[PDB]
């Protein structure tokens, strides 16, 4: 019902119609997490190479 | 003028990126070689299109875009394709081996090796910016790179660019055009890691787009090219207010202000009309009322769900073509009486409307017919949680048996991250619940 | 990653391996000299996966030919496409394995293995991004079974982050050389469970049954059996060899097909089943292809799929056809027989279509099933093993090479565990 | 072959429906959590509507309308009738009703209760039954649930012989096309003890449920008078038919309720489809005026009628979507 904020230019126009009123981790934390995953990877491959050496 | 940088991650992001930048060029009259004759200020300036394009002394208009993929297949097609001159080689980053549909491999294993190169090539574009406002991030939920690497990049961008806004264009997985059986796993994993780092995210369900192409474009079995041309139209509609003169959604901060009152609930639904076949011999052109009415039909949404059984927090209508405010208001008053449109109590029942007089541009020889008028509605409705419910249930089915988990653990991810990611999703489904019913 | 290093060990390994290279060379338009005499560029786009480009438009199979006996490798070198192989990739011993896994794995093969690994390394170094290894071998003899598994173990030590794929021919009393085959197979299966990512179970029982019961051939030869192996092998490698919708590779196959690491033994299938020479003139429709490729009569492992459940399925259709009709027929099988697909892996069937059909067929379909019914194959071998082992019969052939009974008990134990592991998910 | 899932074990209507479907030999029943179904016979509460219609190569149908609970809970039914312009406050066929909360419209209720006292006319209300307002408000706060207070029908139609009260149950099937089908057989759920004008604690003569009664079975079997007998009684006693005196009003009420909610619940353009069987409960006053009492979203049938109705549900609601190789319904045209 109520039209507000009407702005017009050569390209077009914009407006608001209201019908009814109302009632992060650090760099250190990322680099530590990514390196912790590599330590889990290193350990699993080392366990495989130990198994194969057996 | 304040610049935006577009980031395209993995296969889906890159291919959609191509579709969008093809369209942006056709919209601004920028040639495949980068020349733009209508631009009278050679080699710089602060026009509205400079938000997405920088300029060289020779007059080349170059995208503020970085393409990143862990294998070279897809980006090589950018490197050699019809828009090759547009990007400089530094904007196109590839590895040798992909993430094999594995979030943990994209995030932790291959992610660690390529992240610093990507952030450096991002910093290259950010240095050419007088007033960088933030980032537009294109990726799939389902891919290993699209999910895994994106979430890592998004974390780092918060650290390196704290003041900047981050927006997502995300492809939600559909069995109709799927790559991996573990797509639900990757989706929940990426959403959980990305949630604190995304300000506003536009989800596109591949199922919805597929069926739109089948029903409205008469395409028997839609290709990625078919889907991407359609997506690019929707993306272009969303970003038009950044690239043209106007007073609505003119900066990225305004997307959060206008669409996201609740920061966690940052997934607005996009609905688009009309989608018309170029092969249709006879076409009766559709009015402002007819196209605006179409914005409330499930068949036209980017995500199939039922807004009648949810609540609204915000609503934008973005028109392109022959549209005047008088006709918009006449259309709205009629629709409000005929349709179930329930806003939340702590929000006004209202619509923010933007009109651009230029009708949508279609790619020559595409599937979309030229139209006199078009509209993209952006509504933040709790009904979109239907998609989270669907996705979480598929996750639950697999994870009950710990199926495929070893592939993730094998890349050095702890199994606890699965249940952490899932609990966050359960918390999100509850957030929507409180607001919605 | 795209390059695959192919290894073929022992008699069966080399005989099926040679047939694989004959078939895929014809598909890619390569002649015995190695010169491309094709026409479609699609033949060349992913040719570097199996072929190394040589001096002057010549294509050299990335193939290593291994035996403890000079016999079979002379027959390859003198065979149809024999000239195509790189001469230095012929790695052979002299004394043979005598159908003895212990000779292959511990004594004779241990003497020759380092030489093979030097050739593997030379081929690995030529690779821009090596994705992994495929091995052809039987499990019933000594060289393919014993030395093949030794090789796999050593390759995994040297390349622990690469994929190991095998085509593993399972022994049957229906087509048998020696009584000791169940021993060799059981010792081998033990190695495959631990050291491969993907194994195509090629059952000689099934191949005999298809030849006899279905293909009308009253006395099947090895040649008749190997006609089925090459049609299957061509089909399972299609998406690696041709441009596709998915950009298929060995690692993605593993991630997507294998929900639990030990359960990586695939039941392959082919439609239509044909015998040599006699070409059938009527082409199969898509409903016919889909029906046959799921039927037990078309499985390359002698297991009834109705006795278990599909964990995952991959299917590759070849020829000019309605891709929509392919979707509809494949969805029809799943929606009408949903009890035979685990409900706890959603959307567990993936399908591709390739434009290029195999030689002599307008329409074909290759099945790759990870079914729990594969336990039937391992139980069959395990029963044959036990009937001998409970009397320690024929054991002296192995104890004479320094093997102990303890190693036999462990191999048997691990294969029985595998069986119960399959059963666990057949009821869940 | 078609497929279905059964997700409500306690439902007798859909026990018989699933049994009839199996008997065709063209319907196979699947496990509770099997997503690859054509038909869902769903759970009463928390039905996962959002998971429906997302299965490639399957047309999916469910035996419940999402949003229909607004008609089928007392609290929401009043709010719907009070707020919908198609129904409204001056709605002649629904008794005066007020939403009451315990820790809302209590001040709206008591102000209208005064008009009933200052006019000195009949002032009996139902939540249990009392003639004084604050008598059962002390029982509302005691319960701790949102129950509505409604004007009690003090002058009801009474069957002879017996001077008894009753209610009419109507079975209504709404298909996927939003056709409204009234089952031609309804049931009168009779009282067996005579209606007492000034003794409201005597619940057996005032509340006419099948459970409360079970003089039970004296006048008719299981306190159930069907349509043939009631029509004959109306012809004998009052010189009128069931059709003219009562059924016209019933058909009007059913059409009015379901028309009102039609835009909110319709599955006409949805990715999945709905049908639903409803039980409407009617009261008749002494001047043959029909009043709506409530709507049942999960109704149970009468024993005699189970077979005929359940076949009808299979006929027009199930086989209309999924075809195979007289009508018991009256189509309420709109
Ligand atoms: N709409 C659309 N979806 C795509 C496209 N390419 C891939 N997808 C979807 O993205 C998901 C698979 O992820 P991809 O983006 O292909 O994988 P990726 O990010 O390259 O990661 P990798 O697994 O390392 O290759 C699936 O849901 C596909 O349906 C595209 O061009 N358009
Ligand atoms: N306003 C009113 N005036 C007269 N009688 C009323 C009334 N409200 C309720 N009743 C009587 O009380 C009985 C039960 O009322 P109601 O229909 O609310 O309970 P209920 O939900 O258990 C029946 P159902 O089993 O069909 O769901 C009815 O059979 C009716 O006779
Ligand atoms: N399908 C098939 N099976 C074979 C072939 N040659 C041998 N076999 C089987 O392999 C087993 C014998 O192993 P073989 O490969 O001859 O021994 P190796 O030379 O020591 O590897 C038996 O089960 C045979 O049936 C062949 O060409 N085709
Ligand atoms: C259950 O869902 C899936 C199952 C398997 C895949 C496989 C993806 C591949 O990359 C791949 C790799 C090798 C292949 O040949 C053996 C194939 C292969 O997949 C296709 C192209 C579909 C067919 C064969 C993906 C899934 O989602
Ligand atoms: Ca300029
Ligand atoms: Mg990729
Ligand atoms: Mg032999």
């Amino acid at each position: 019902m109520e039209v507000i904020e009407l702005n017009k230019c050569t390209s077009g126009q914009s407006f608001e119609v209201i019908l009814k009123p109302p009632s992060d981790p650090s760099l250190e934390e990322i680099q530590k997490k990514l390196e912790a995953a590599e330590e889990r990877r290193k350990y699993q491959e080392a366990e495989l190479l130990k198994h194969l050496a057996e | 003028m304040r610049e935006c940088i577009s980031i395209h991650v993995g296969q889906a992001g890159v291919q959609i990126g191509n579709a969008c930048w093809e369209l942006y060029c056709l919209e601004h009259g920028i040639q495949p070689d980068g020349q733009m004759p209508s631009d009278k200020t050679i080699g710089g300036g602060d026009d509205s299109f400079n938000t997405f394009f920088s300029e060289t002394g020779a007059g080349k208009h170059v995208p503020r875009a970085v393409f990143v993929d862990l294998e070279p297949t897809v980006i090589d097609e950018v490197r050699t394709g019809t828009y090759r001159q547009l990007f400089h080689p530094e904007q196109l980053i590839t590895g040798k081996e992909d993430a094999a549909n594995n979030y943990a491999r994209g995030h932790y294993t291959i992610g660690k090796e390529i992240i610093d190169l990507v952030l450096d090539r991002i910093r290259k574009l950010a240095d050419q910016c007088t007033g960088l406002q933030g980032f537009l991030v294109f990726h799939s939920f389902g891919g290993g790179t699209g999910s895994g690497f994106t979430s890592l990049l998004m974390e780092r961008l918060s650290v390196d660019y704290g003041k900047k806004s981050k927006l997502e264009f995300s492809i939600y997985p559909a069995p109709q055009v799927s790559t991996a059986v573990v797509e639900p796993y990757n989706s929940i994993l990426t959403t959980h890691t990305t949630l604190e780092h995304s300000d506003c995210a536009f989800m596109v369900d591949n199922e919805a787009i597929y069926d739109i192409c089948r029903r409205n474009l008469d395409i028997e079995r839609p290709t990625y090219t078919n889907l991407n041309r359609l997506i690019s139209q929707i993306v272009s509609s969303i970003t038009a207010s950044l690239r043209f003169d106007g007073a609505l959604n003119v900066d990225l901060t305004e997307f959060q202000t206008n669409l996201v009152p609740y920061p966690r609930i940052h997934f607005p639904l996009a609905t688009y009309a009309p989608v018309i076949s170029a092969e249709k011999a006879y076409h009766e052109q559709l009015s402002v009322a007819e196209i605006t009415n179409a914005c409330f039909e499930p068949a036209n949404q980017m995500v199939k769900c039922d807004p009648r059984h949810g609540k609204y927090m915000a609503c934008c209508l973005l028109y392109r073509g022959d549209v005047v405010p008088k006709d918009v208001n006449a259309a709205i008053a009629t629709i409000k009486t005929k349709r179930s449109i329930q806003f939340v109590d702590w929000c006004p029942t209202g619509f923010k409307v933007g009109i651009n007089y230029q009708p949508p541009t279609v790619v020559p020889g595409g599937d979309l017919a030229k139209v006199q008028r078009a509209v993209c509605m952006l509504s933040n409705t709790t009904a979109i949680a239907e998609a989270w419910a669907r996705l979480d249930h598929k996750f639950d089915l697999m994870y009950a048996k710990r199926a495929f988990v070893h592939w993730y653990v094998g890349e050095g991810m702890e199994e606890g991250e699965f249940s952490e990611a899932r609990e966050d999703m359960a918390a999100l489904e509850k957030d929507y619940e409180e607001v919605g019913v | 990653m795209r390059e695959i290093v192919h290894i073929q060990a022992g008699q069966c390994g080399n005989q099926i391996g040679a047939k694989f290279w004959e078939v895929i060379s014809d598909e890619h338009g390569i002649d015995p000299t190695g010169s491309y005499h094709g026409d479609s560029d699609l033949q060349l786009e992913r040719i570097n996966v199996y072929y190394n480009e040589a001096t002057g438009n010549k294509y050299v199979p990335r193939a290593i030919l291994v035996d403890l006996e000079p016999g079979t490798m002379d027959s390859v070198r003198s065979g149809p496409f024999g000239q195509i192989f790189r001469p230095d990739n012929f790695v052979f011993g002299q004394s043979g394995a005598g159908n003895n896994w212990a000779k292959g794995h511990y004594t004779e093969g241990a003497e020759l293995v380092d030489s093979v690994l030097d050739v593997v390394r030379k081929e690995s170094e030529s690779c821009d991004c090596l994705q992994g290894f495929q091995l052809t071998h039987s499990l019933g003899g000594g060289t393919g079974s014993g030395m093949g598994t030794l090789l796999i173990s050593k390759i995994r030590e040297e390349y622990p982050d690469r994929i190991m794929n095998t085509f593993s021919v399972m022994p049957s009393p229906k087509v048998s050389d020696t009584v000791v085959e169940p021993y060799n197979a059981t010792l081998s299966v033990h190695q495959l469970v631990e050291n491969t990512d993907e194994t195509y179970c090629i059952d000689n029982e099934a191949l005999y049954d298809i030849c006899f019961r279905t293909l009308k051939l009253t006395t099947p030869t090895y040649g008749d059996l190997n006609h089925l192996v090459s049609a299957t092998m061509s089909g399972v490698t299609t998406c690696l060899r041709f441009p596709g919708q998915l950009n298929a590779d060995l690692r993605k196959l593993a991630v997507n097909m294998v929900p639990f690491p030990r359960l990586h033994f695939f039941m392959p299938g082919f439609a239509p089943l044909t015998s040599r020479g006699s070409q059938q003139y009527r082409a199969l429709t898509v409903p016919e292809l889909t029906q046959q490729m799921f039927d037990s009569k078309n499985m390359m492992a002698a297991c009834d799929p109705r006795h278990g459940r599909y964990l995952t399925v991959a299917a590759i259709f070849r020829g000019r056809m309605s891709m929509k009709e392919v979707d509809e027929q494949m969805l029809n099988v799943q929606n009408k027989n949903s009890s035979y697909f685990v409900e706890w892996i959603p959307n567990n069937v993936k399908t591709a279509v390739c434009d290029i059909p195999p030689r002599g067929l307008k329409m074909s379909a290759t099945f790759i099933g990870n079914s729990t019914a594969i336990q039937e194959l391992f139980k069959r071998i395990s029963e044959q093993f036990t009937a001998m082992f409970r009397r320690k019969a024929f054991l002296h052939w192995y104890t004479g090479e320094g093997m102990d009974e303890m190693e036999f008990t462990e191999a048997e134990s691990n294969m029985n565990d595998l069986v119960s592991e399959y059963q666990q998910y057949q009821d869940a | 072959m078609y497929t279905f899932v059964v997700r409500d074990e306690n439902s007798s209507v859909y026990a018989e429906v699933s049994r009839l479907l199996l008997a065709t030999g063209q319907w196979k029943r699947l496990r509770k959590d099997n997503p690859r179904f054509n038909l869902m016979l769903g759970e009463r509460n928390r039905l996962p509507f959002g998971r429906l219609g997302h299965e490639p190569g399957l047309v999916q149908l469910v035996n419940y309308y999402r949003g229909a609970d607004k008609l089928c809970r007392k609290a929401s039914l009043v709010k719907l009738i009070k707020t919908s312009p198609e129904l409204s406050e001056s709605c002649t066929w629904f008794p005066e009703s007020y939403v009451i909360y315990p820790t809302d419209e209590r001040e709206v209720f008591l102000a209208a209760y005064n008009r009933r006292r200052e006019g000195r006319e009949g002032n009996v209300w139902i939540a249990l039954i009392s003639s004084e307002a604050s008598e059962l408000l002390d029982f509302i706060d005691e319960q701790g649930q949102v129950h509505v207070i409604q004007k009690y029908l003090e002058k009801p139609l009474l069957l002879e012989p017996g001077h008894r009260k009753f209610d009419i149950r109507s079975w209504v099937l709404v298909d996927h096309l939003y056709n409204i089908y009234l089952y031609r057989e309804g049931v009168l759920r009779t009282s067996s003890e005579p209606y007492n004008s000034a003794n409201f604690q005597d619940k057996t003569c005032h509340l006419t449920n099948h459970c409360i009664q079970k003089n039970y079975g004296r006048y008719e079997e299981g306190n159930e008078m069907f349509f043939e007998e009631f029509n004959q009684y109306l012809m004998d006693a009052l010189n009128t038919t069931l059709e003219n005196s009562i059924l016209l009003q019933i058909k009007h009420i059913i059409r009015s309720c379901l028309m009102c909610i039609e835009p909110a619940i319709s599955t006409k353009h949805l990715h999945y489809q709905s049908f639903q069987l409803f039980g409407f409960d009617f009261m008749v006053d002494e001047e043959l005026k029909v009043w709506l009492i409530e709507v049942n979203g999960a109704p149970a049938c009468a024993q005699k009628l189970y077979a005929e109705l359940c076949q009808g549900i299979v006929d027009v609601a199930i086989s209309s979507v999924f075809p195979l190789a007289t009508s018991i319904f009256i189509k309420l045209h709109h």
